[PDB]
């Protein structure tokens, strides 16, 4: 009987494993920008700066 | 009066032809062997 029994839950715990296909997507979108404008000054005989 | 083997699992008896009879009775009586019970039971978890 206990022969019965565990080749009952030996046949359940022996199925087949589905198998998943795990893709990841990575998306990753940098952007920049910048204006660095001046104007500047200077007299180096008496110095004198802007 | 009663025996039996459990090398053969096999009543023996000492007694009547009425116990022949009486006891071929029982010789059939409890022969029965009960259908499964699924006493143990794999569950397949869903989710947790």
């Amino acid at each position: 009987d206990i022969m019965n029994a565990m080749l009952e839950v030996i046949g359940q715990l022996d199925i087949r494993r589905a198998q998943v296909l795990i893709e990841a997507l990575i998306v990753e979108m940098a952007e920049g920008d910048g204006i660095n404008l001046g104007v500047q000054w200077g007299s180096l005989e008496s110095g004198s700066v802007i | 009066k009663f025996v039996a083997d459990e090398r053969t699992n096999s009543i023996l008896i000492s007694g009547d032809p009425k116990v022949r009879e009486r006891l071929k009775r029982l010789i059939k009586q409890l022969d029965v062997e009960m259908a499964a019970k699924g006493n143990n039971r794999v569950v397949y978890l869903k989710y947790a």
